[PDB]
RNA sequence: CGCGACCUCAGAUCAGACGUGGCGACCCGCUGAAUUUAAGCAUAUUAGUCAGCGGAGGAAAAGAAACUAACCAGGAUUCCCUCAGUAACGGCGAGUGAACAGGGAAGAGCCCAGCGCCGAAUCCCCGCCCCGCGGCGGGGCGCGGGAAAUGUGGCGUACGGAAGACCCACUCCCCGGCGCCGGGGGGCCCAAGUCCUUCUGAUCGAGGCCCAGCCCGUGGACGGUGUGAGGCCGGUAGCGGCCCCCGGCGCGCCGGGCCCGGGUCUUCCCGGAGUCGGGUUGCUUGGGAAUGCAGCCCAAAGCGGGUGGUAAACUCCAUCUAAGGCUAAAUACCGGCACGAGACCGAUAGUCAACAAGUACCGUAAGGGAAAGUUGAAAAGAACUUUGAAGAGAGAGUUCAAGAGGGCGUGAAACCGUUAAGAGGUAAACGGGUGGGGUCCGCGCAGUCCGCCCGGAGGAUUCAACCCGGCGGCGCGGUCCGGCCGUGCCGGCGGGGCGGAUCUCCCGCUCCC
RNA sequence: GCGGGGGACCGCCCCCCGGCCGGCGACCGGCCGCCGCCGGGCGCAUUUCCACCGCGGCGGUGCGCCGCGACCGGCUCCGG
RNA sequence: CGGCGGCGAUGUCGGCUACCCACCCGACCCGUCUUGAAACACGGACCAAGGAGUCUAACACGUGCGCGAGUCGGGGGCUACGAAAGCCGCCGUGGCGCAAUGAAGGUGAAGGCCGGCGGCGCGCCGCCGGCCGAGGUGGGAUCCCGAGGCCUUCCAGUCCGCCGAGGGCGCACCACCGGCCCGUCUCGCCCGCCGCGCCGGGGAGGUGGAGCACGAGCGCACGUGUUAGGACCCGAA
RNA sequence: GUCGUCCGACCUGGGUAUAGGGGCGAAAGACUAAUCGAACCAUCUAGUAGCUGGUUCCCUCCAAAGUUUCCCUCAGGAUA
RNA sequence: GCAGUCGGCAGAGCGAGAAAGAGAGUGGCGCGGACGCUACGCCGCGACGAGUAGGAGGGCCGCUGCGGUGAGCCUUGAAGCCUAGGGCGCGGGCCCGGGUGGAGCCGCCGCAGGUGCAGAUCUUGGUGGUAGUAGCAAAUAUUCAAACGAGAACUUUGAAGGCCGAAGUGGAGAAGGGUUCCAUGUGAACAGCAGUUGAACAUGGGUCAGUCGGUCCUGAGAGAUGGGCGAGCGCCGUUCCGAAGGGACGGGCG
RNA sequence: CAGCGAAACCACAGCCAAGGGAACGGGCUUGGCGGAAUCAGCGGGGAAAGAAGACCCUGUUGAGCUUGACUCUAGUCUGG
RNA sequence: CGACUCUUAGCGGUGGAUCACUCGGCUCGUGCGUCGAUGAAGAACGCAGCUAGCUGCGAGAAUUAAUGUGAAUUGCAGGUUGAUCAUCGACACUUCGAACGCACUUGCGGCCCCGGGUUCCUCCCGGGGCUACGCCUGUCUGAGCGUCGCU
């Protein structure tokens, strides 16, 4: 029954919520597990950077958020195509590619394209073999002074 | 203060470690310190104690300066018999009674070519220490 | 509690009739657990009323400028002679109460040195007073892991740790922090402030810059500054015996008019 | 007729393998209620829940768009926060109830069929030899046998692909064996008081340990030991030690494999059907002129199809490419193996189960299902004497204690026996008020000190005042000397950090000859 | 032209100074003065300080228990 | 009271209470439902131990704390007790708040004075400029000014403090009147241009709104109340 | 004790068949393991109850209602 | 009402019917003085005090556990429990003395709750009155002597008197029970008195088959494969939508 | 009588008359009065025990059965 | 007075509360994440010098071997070149059970081989190895008025 002057309440615990429900005790359990498979990961692969490769910026949908840019999942193979990277070599150097992205502008498409042209840049490419250099890979003084980089790579701001 | 994680400091589960123990982690906790000489001659401070360690009574009703041999290590109920460690019943009988060993100073090892090596071992050890140290 | 514990039986209540009192019974067998009250609280067996739940709320937030104005009052009221010997910390021969000693003992090894410090430092008769508070707890406690207590001791606030937390920790009553992770839990034990500090210099001068002055904000905060005085003068006496408030007060009626 | 192919179908204790069944906390596929709420009840809700059935794995399922969207667009799946108790469903009542965008955790992609080309270039099995031989694999020889053209393998998959021609450009990936160099299990160990007194039944208690303020302390967690222990013992601490074992990780050798690419132009090629879709029926959904699924009927197309949350026609546009397949991580885990912990419970509690507990016992059966811890420090568990047929006593003995005697720590109350005292025909009991008697208590029983002054004898190297030294308190001592501090300010031939939606010489990058 | 670097400005903060002002009672030193206390001297008993005595006085508090009286004041009930 | 008395060591003093007994007066057995219980209403032979408004979520209001037009890291991440605590700000995504109203398309919270010009017939009915500017009335805690005055032989004569007729500014708040915003209705004249349109904007008067009119919220904690949950505990057919 | 029947629709052992909204019934709603106008066991389930019963320490302060209106309302709520 | 304890830095006022200043300037010896004030405290006046349902406040009331604290208590005796002892508090309750007990416990500030019992035909356990009471009465019946034995209404033996009366109170089996069968010992417990006895308890023993039964057969029926159905565990079905014969004599060949 | 030895039940209990009272008291008021502990009987009383009235009514509690109740459904008939 | 009854105290019984202990739970969290036709899960029956239960084990039966360990086990007996414990990788592992020759009675077979028997010629007895369903690849024997071809 209700008294005076309140709110009409709907609460839903008209089921047997009781067996399912999720307690979270285990949650600095979980942090604990989650940092350490981090820097298990980070030490595996042990010059490359940590959060992962790196992703492209683009705008994202739907009035209230178009005005951000955010990351992607991949780079278009059309930013590739015009970066001059073939879509096979990119996730072995360390590029994120999106075969779904079409791109529709030429602004967005030029800025992730020279995002790709300050990554090469940047990267520093060991040699296949330790004792023999090749043609494109890094020279020994980057090699050996080559790091690991933490956060995400060239990280994107508005 | 103990950091281990794995090593319990659980009353209960330590009780029950202590009373389920099987016999040759009863003979460690069965153990004996030695005296101030054996001390300073083995460089040992403790030892698991045998059936013919002859031993000093120091603490209970049967403390002094008598020396007797250990007779028998009743693993079972956590106790020694020592020689003239006694007590006579009703019927006139004497019957031995248990003394645990961590009242218990040793003054005569039994010593085996086992108690020679274990000797060796703790010495070692302790030495490793010492010289770790500085 | 477990909740199958009290409803792991099958029971009915056998219904009017019978001459007994209408609550679930055991079924059938030949043995003590037969007819023999079930289900509910007031049962020997059968659940407790209202059976404690794991997701009770546990866990309590507080705010973030709260936390950071407990430190601030919690620290501040470590410096105050009074109430740090109103909390009972030994302290009536340490030469300064916000007791600095120089950077050089955070690099300290061994547990003698921290004891030399110590004693030194005229602070080891706090250490002996937790030695003369060390007994056994009274009650359930011993039976579950804790069942020795005994009071706590200074708190040794550093920079950098070199060694100086294995130097320290095995002496009785002291609690280790660092100044970049103060724990209110840590600097007012039972929530009652006044906790004894023994700071190292870095330690002491990095507190300008984690928690500010007035003028400065917090260096090593991301926006927070120093809490503010509702009144500013709490020297109530000063203020009332003051000749500005004298003037304007009446005349005091002093005298007693009985029946 | 007979012989031989092939197809289809049998038989075999033929040769070699595989499945069944269990567990089931978590997971997948079906099937699927009613109690309940609506203050009745039938749709609804409960609830796609319980029960039932099938199938797994250390995760499963899902998963690389026949997607979201309408934006300046995003980009597999899963999970968290928010979206949001919202859009929406609903006897529009009760109630039910998502999704996208956003921030994160994680992050990884790929393969067929089809279309094409390559002397089926492919696979399986038996025989011999050599190796390796406890995951049955590698090399070679078989005018050895089958499978397969009713299509195996190599390239290749929608992000396009292939071939030819022209350019540009390196010879290093991996398999099978083998030896050589620098985390995991298990075992054994590693500091310091039994120092001097003293309490005690026993001390681990209490006091002391000087000029090293007993000793160690990277160890003062815990447990055991005759109360209570950092130092008696096991342990604890430590980038402490030693010995095996199993890996992972590097280099080296033999044999075998693979003898491979990017760009430009030209020429070709490209797709999954009783499936989509429509109607209807039934279930399901927030999905409302139908969200998904399924039955039945109809039944496709290729500048096509699907979607674009209001049925339908016309016309633009956007977005994917269905009807084939694999895939870790984040995610889940009341079963199991091994642990750790606790502001939990403390034997009518906490699991049913602290103990010979899913036991004893009950029911034909499916099933139901207890009660029950504690002598003592140590059995030292009462020898011997005596009564009695004996149980049971009386002595004696052990123990600190039997006032702890083998269901024995503490030993309450109800109830009972006996002793003591008091009482007694309106059942007892009670409230108020006294009185009497007891039990003890007040260790009551010639009763209080305190301050000042007077007197009396007594004692004391003793008061005031002055000298020295030390300590403390208090005119800025108007305006004594110097410091420090200001939620004070002004000045600057000042020397710096931080911030700002305040303005304006070099480098990278993008068009331009 | 883009993005970034450089510079200036502004604000706040910190540190050198030069100057007022305030406080040192959440925060001082030095000397000077006054006081108080402690110690050591000198002082030496009509002073001072101890302990006893009187059925001492003064002022406070109570009497061991059982009692009684006196007046004062308040409230009452009466009576002459 | 600056008044007295008596009794005391093995038989007496005190002990309101506490054990028993005696007597007078009072006095029916508790719990419960009920207009009404001592009831010929039900439960209760006795004793010990157990035994019933809890927890989670939501909302409301009140109160406490912190910050405040903001607030909040709860989810994520970085660095024995500690599974804690500290930090992150280019982790404030996001929640709630700062804006409402309409079914929706949508729209969305003061205006007046001056200089210039019967077009009409904004003297009325727009735009060029400047200025002033967020309402009023009544009450209203506080506060402000002050005709005069608060004596010590008596006239002055100054400063400070206090009191004060009367007059003021008026907090919060209340009541009323205007004003502004969205829906809707009625009347009526204009203003705009990239497209002069079945276009867009404006005014006056009412009226519907959970609004504005110089914020008060957010987080946390406590308490009560109402619910959804086994829901204070035991109970069906 | 007295009774019905006691060569026939007779009595009886063992084996077998039918199982819960089902069986079986010369029919009484009888029987179906002391259970039958729907057996027994476990679970859903701590099913719901406007209806009975109970609901645990002291002191202090304040102190009611059985009336209005609406309700498949009359042993109950909402509202004042 | 009280911060006014305003002291040789002194001057000790503010109850008094009547708005305000115990205001300030300048001209005309002997070293003294109760208490107070946990300001959440203390003090003073006046009025008042019923209480169900119900609400609120204070609890130096109580239980358990946690965080602080008491240089706390404790084997020269903790908790618990008993008490014709002493007391305190309006009360919840508490403190102390005595005794028992034999190892832990409590005060204060906060925190948390599975926190206070006379009831619920409450739960579990224990104990009363009833009460040495009801009762040990269905089927005719026992008596004498002896033995053993600590002990005899009841065991055994003898004698007597009786009953079942061949549809038995006899001799044997089925099912079921499972060592109850047999011998010896015991008399604690049980056999509703007893017991020297037992189907009790404890020690040892005991069941021998070609022909006796099972085994084999089929009955009423149960039940696979085939087949069919079924989401499925599976179900129907039993000759039915089956290639259902693995057997034998003779002949030939090795 | 010897040996053995329960159970139901129980607020406290147990002599009456009248009164009032919840309208038929063992207790209360007023009277009558009242004397240990007991045995065998007995059936007036304890509105005696036995079992949360089965009759009656209420509940927005059911179930067995019926039909011209409401809404469905197996089967069956008929069409595509 | 006594007996009986009531009350209180002392002592003693009955009873097992309270308290203090606690090799047990409950809850949370971490790591691993493994059964079976090579016979699992479960069940039955046995196994110790005295052994009923529990536990451990399987006719090698409270355990065998190996390693680590290093002198016990113990309720009573008896008897370091390795006792006892732990680890467990070697070996063994009765009957049933998916349970597997057919059945569920401890009933009945069949095939092959070995030993007694025989004088392999059968019997008989003992022992060993096989004998279940479905299904995959392959092999062999076949079936068909299925489709053909050849003579
Ligand atoms: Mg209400
Ligand atoms: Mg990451
Ligand atoms: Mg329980
Ligand atoms: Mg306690
Ligand atoms: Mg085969
Ligand atoms: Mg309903
Ligand atoms: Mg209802
Ligand atoms: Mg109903
Ligand atoms: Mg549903
Ligand atoms: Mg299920
Ligand atoms: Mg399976
Ligand atoms: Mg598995
Ligand atoms: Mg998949
Ligand atoms: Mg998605
Ligand atoms: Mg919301
Ligand atoms: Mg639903
Ligand atoms: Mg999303
Ligand atoms: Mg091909
Ligand atoms: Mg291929
Ligand atoms: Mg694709
Ligand atoms: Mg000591
Ligand atoms: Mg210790
Ligand atoms: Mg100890
Ligand atoms: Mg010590
Ligand atoms: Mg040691
Ligand atoms: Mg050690
Ligand atoms: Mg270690
Ligand atoms: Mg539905
Ligand atoms: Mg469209
Ligand atoms: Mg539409
Ligand atoms: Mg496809
Ligand atoms: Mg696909
Ligand atoms: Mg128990
Ligand atoms: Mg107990
Ligand atoms: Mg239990
Ligand atoms: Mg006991
Ligand atoms: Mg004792
Ligand atoms: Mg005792
Ligand atoms: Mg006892
Ligand atoms: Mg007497
Ligand atoms: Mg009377
Ligand atoms: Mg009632
Ligand atoms: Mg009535
Ligand atoms: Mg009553
Ligand atoms: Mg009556
Ligand atoms: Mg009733
Ligand atoms: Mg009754
Ligand atoms: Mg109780
Ligand atoms: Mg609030
Ligand atoms: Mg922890
Ligand atoms: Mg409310
Ligand atoms: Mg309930
Ligand atoms: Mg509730
Ligand atoms: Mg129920
Ligand atoms: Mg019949
Ligand atoms: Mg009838
Ligand atoms: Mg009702
Ligand atoms: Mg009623
Ligand atoms: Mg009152
Ligand atoms: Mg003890
Ligand atoms: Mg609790
Ligand atoms: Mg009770
Ligand atoms: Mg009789
Ligand atoms: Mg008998
Ligand atoms: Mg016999
Ligand atoms: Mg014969
Ligand atoms: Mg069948
Ligand atoms: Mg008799
Ligand atoms: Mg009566
Ligand atoms: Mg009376
Ligand atoms: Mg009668
Ligand atoms: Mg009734
Ligand atoms: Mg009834
Ligand atoms: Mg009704
Ligand atoms: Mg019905
Ligand atoms: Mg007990
Ligand atoms: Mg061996
Ligand atoms: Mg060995
Ligand atoms: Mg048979």
């Amino acid at each position: 029954a209700p008294s005076r002057n309140g709110m009409i309440l709907k609460p839903h615990f008209h089921k047997d919520w009781q067996r399912r429900v999720a307690t979270w005790f285990n949650q600095p359990a979980r942090k604990i597990r989650r940092r350490k498979a981090r820097q298990a990961r980070a030490r595996r692969i042990a010059p490359r950077p940590a959060a992962g490769p790196i992703r492209p910026i683009v705008r994202c949908p739907t009035v209230r958020y178009h005005t951000k840019v955010r990351a992607g999942r991949g780079f278009s193979l059309e930013e590739l195509r015009v970066a001059g990277i073939h879509k096979k070599v990119a996730r072995t150097i360390g590029i994120s590619v999106d075969p779904r992205r079409r791109n529709k502008s030429t602004e967005s498409l030029q800025a992730n394209v020279q995002r790709l042209k300050e990554y090469r840049s940047k990267l520093v490419l060991f040699p296949r073999k330790p004792s023999a250099p090749k043609k494109g890979d890094s020279s020994a003084e980057e090699l050996k002074l080559a790091t690991q980089l933490t956060g995400p790579v060239m990280p994107i701001r508005n | 203060m103990k950091f281990n994680p794995f090593v319990t400091s659980d009353r209960s589960k330590n009780r029950k470690r202590h009373f389920n123990a099987p016999s040759h982690i009863r003979r460690k906790i069965m153990s004996s310190p030695l005296s101030k000489e054996l001390r300073q001659k083995y460089n040992v401070r403790s030892m698991p104690i045998r059936k013919d360690d002859e031993v000093q009574v120091v603490r209970g009703h049967y403390k002094g300066q008598q020396i007797g041999k250990v007779v028998q290590v009743y693993r079972k109920k956590y106790v020694i018999y020592i020689e003239r460690v006694q007590r006579e019943k009703a019927n006139g009988t004497t019957v031995h009674v248990g003394i645990h060993p961590s009242k218990v100073v040793i003054t005569r090892l039994k010593l085996d070519k086992d108690r020679k090596k274990i000797l060796e071992r703790k010495a070692k050890s302790r030495q490793v220490g010492k010289e770790k140290g500085k | 509690v477990s909740e199958l514990a009290g409803h792991q039986t099958s029971a009915e209540s056998w219904g009017t009739g019978r001459a007994v009192a209408r609550i679930p019974r055991v079924r059938g067998g030949g043995t003590h657990r037969s007819g023999q009250g079930a289900f509910g609280n007031m049962c020997r067996g059968g659940r407790m009323f209202a059976p404690t739940k794991t997701w009770r709320r546990w866990h309590r937030r507080v705010n973030t400028t709260q936390k950071r104005y407990a430190i601030c009052s919690a620290l501040a009221a470590s410096a105050l002679p009074a109430l740090v010997m109103s909390k009972g910390h030994r302290i009536e021969e340490v030469p300064e109460l916000p007791l600095v000693v120089e950077d050089k003992v955070e690099g300290y090894k061994k547990t003698k040195e921290a004891v030399l410090l110590l004693k030194k430092l005229k602070a080891w008769n706090d250490i002996k007073k937790v030695y003369a508070s060390q007994r056994m707890r009274a009650g359930k406690g011993k039976m579950r892991n804790r069942r020795r207590i005994q009071r706590r001791g200074p708190c040794v606030i550093y920079n950098e740790d070199n060694g100086i937390v294995k130097a320290f920790r095995n002496i009785p009553g002291i609690t280790l922090l660092n100044v970049t992770k103060l724990n209110i839990l840590k600097l007012a034990p039972g929530g009652h402030v006044g906790r004894f500090c023994i700071w190292t210099e870095s330690a002491f001068r990095k507190l300008d810059d984690l928690y500010g002055t007035w003028r400065k904000a917090a260096s090593l905060k991301s926006n927070y500054n120093l809490p503010m005085h509702k009144m500013l003068n709490t020297d109530l006496s000063r203020i009332l015996k003051s000749p500005e408030i004298q003037r304007a007060l009446r005349a005091p009626r002093k005298k007693i008019h009985r029946r």
